[PDB]
RNA sequence: AGCAGAGUGGCGCAGCGGAAGCGUGCUGGGCCCAUAACCCAGAGGUCGAUGGAUCGAAACCAUCCUCUGCUACCA
RNA sequence: AGCGUGUGCCUACCCUACGCCGGCAGGCGCGGGUAACCCGUUGAACCCCAUUCGUGAUGGGGAUCGGGGAUUGCAAUUAUUCCCCAUGAACGAGGAAUUCCCAGUAAGUGCGGGUCAUAAGCUUGCGUUGAUUAAGUCCCUGCCCUUUGUACACACCGCCCG
């Protein structure tokens, strides 16, 4: 077949990924998130935090 | 090559040292010489498969004729420290799209291979169009 | 006091006699203000004082201390240029020959050519710099009909 | 040949004893959601030659040449 | 001086005291910290006190540019970042216009977090120093309510005439 199908990730924008379904672009790492803004959001009323400032 | 004084004779030796003594010397050496940026590529380093490329040009330089330069290797490679023992073969490097070729002097030594090859059109200009400005409007 | 002399001429620059010591020097090239506070103390004079209250045996010592700066034990380091580039040895390059070195670096970036010296002959930024917004000399345009 | 004007610093007209004067144009900016109108900003530089006073001369004043305007002949 | 933050997390990675070596970047040897426990009694800047320079495109300004040294990485060229020497430009308070602000507020000044293998002139918070001017009005720009007029309702950026 192939003697090679990857490249050295080990660092970088491409060597993390976020939950959303592996999608990027939304850098993140805050106080152990791996978590996307957009879905944050919509996790206020979800435990980790509820609204009050 | 078919340059004379800038490597050997009156007027420059390679900080203070012929090409004939570099060849016979280890990298160890000739990395001591001073020029930062290279010694991190050796001593780090130390062959990633850029076998590939050093055995073609000995081999090509060795089979091709006296007076005679070899035909060309390729690389996609714009990356490698050009060195003395490389010095009078020829290389294509590889751009986006296009091989260009050159001649290795050994005036080019410590230099990049990716130096002597572009990979854009200069630029030239150009007329000023339509929206160029704070006066490109209105039609019907 | 001290009358004596003032304006003087010194190896390929006027140096004024009106300005403190030090900063007189400077205005020699390959010579910084940094570079001048040193060779004045290896010569062991003051710096408290007028460059037109020198002495001709004095300013004769100076260009002796500055052009074998080695051999008055000012380290390498703080030389203009170590291993110049095919000539093999640490080095200091004053006025008119700081500008012979220069113009051959220049034209030795061209024989090669490298990147550099066709950034350099296009009259474009050498380093990485952007050029869209940066320049000028030229914006005169126009386009209507 | 008599009289008159000029011999650009973008254009056209050439303003006066202080090195572009006037009018205009081009290019850019401003105002406005936008356009017009309106308001600002430009531009390598003895300005045909030979001289004098002068701090200086297209421009203060002469000696010469050339091109044209009006008048008009030598040829 | 304050808000914070820190390895045991993502997949290979933290914050650093102390000792030693180097001008510096940095290297090297040891130790602590799950954190009101260790870094950090956060021994920060402006400010304060004493020398030097002298109205000079000057030692103001640090753009451009040459050479050399380190760190990150698999790789640094179109210079990743950092350091050393040299080079020393525009710029000497800014047209027509225009933005923002009323009390620990404006302005000056530093710091933490965010992105981060290496790297803020950005953004988000925090301390420190701390004024002048107003206690009003509908003039401009705009908004709310009533009354009035309308050939408008794709709603005046509307409609419509020769």
């Amino acid at each position: 077949q192939q003697l090679y199908w990857s490249h050295p990730r080990k660092f970088g924008q491409g060597s993390r990924s976020c939950r959303v379904c592996s999608n990027r672009h939304g850098l993140i790492r805050k106080y152990g998130l791996n978590m996307c803004r957009q879905c944050f959001r919509q996790y206020a009323k979800d435990i980790g935090f509820i609204k009050l400032d | 090559v078919e340059q004379k004084k800038k490597r050997t004779f009156r007027k420059f030796t390679y900080r203070g040292v012929d090409l004939d003594q570099l060849l016979d010397m280890s990298y160890e050496q000739l990395m001591q010489l001073y020029s930062a940026r290279q010694r991190r590529r050796l001593s780090r380093g130390l062959r990633r498969k850029q076998h590939s490329l050093l055995k073609r040009l000995r081999k090509a330089k060795k089979e091709a004729p006296p007076m005679e330069k070899p035909e060309v290797v390729k690389t996609h490679l714009r990356d490698m420290i050009i060195l003395p023992e490389m010095v009078g073969s020829m290389v294509g490097v590889y751009n986006g799209k296009t091989f260009n070729q050159v001649e290795i002097k050994p005036e080019m030594i410590g230099h990049y291979l990716g130096e002597f090859s572009i990979t854009y059109k200069p630029v030239k200009h150009g007329r000023p169009g339509i929206g160029a400005t704070h006066s490109s409007r209105f039609i019907p | 006091p001290e009358k004596f002399q003032h304006i003087l001429r010194v190896l390929n620059t006027n140096i004024d006699g009106r300005r403190k010591i030090a900063f007189a020097i400077t205005a020699i090239k390959g010579v910084g203000r940094r570079y001048a506070h040193v060779v004045l103390r290896k010569a062991d004079i003051d710096l408290t004082k007028r460059a037109g209250e020198l002495t001709e045996d004095e300013v004769e010592r100076v260009i002796t201390i500055m052009q074998n700066p080695r051999q008055y034990k000012i380290p390498d380091w703080f030389l203009n240029r170590q291993k110049d580039v095919k000539d093999g040895k640490y080095s200091q390059v004053l006025a008119n020959g700081l500008d012979n070195k220069l113009r051959e670096d220049l034209e030795r970036l061209k024989k090669i050519r490298a990147h550099r010296g066709l950034r350099h002959f296009w009259g474009l930024r050498v380093r990485g710099q952007h050029t869209k917004t940066t320049g000028r000399r030229g914006r005169t345009v126009g386009v209507s009909k």
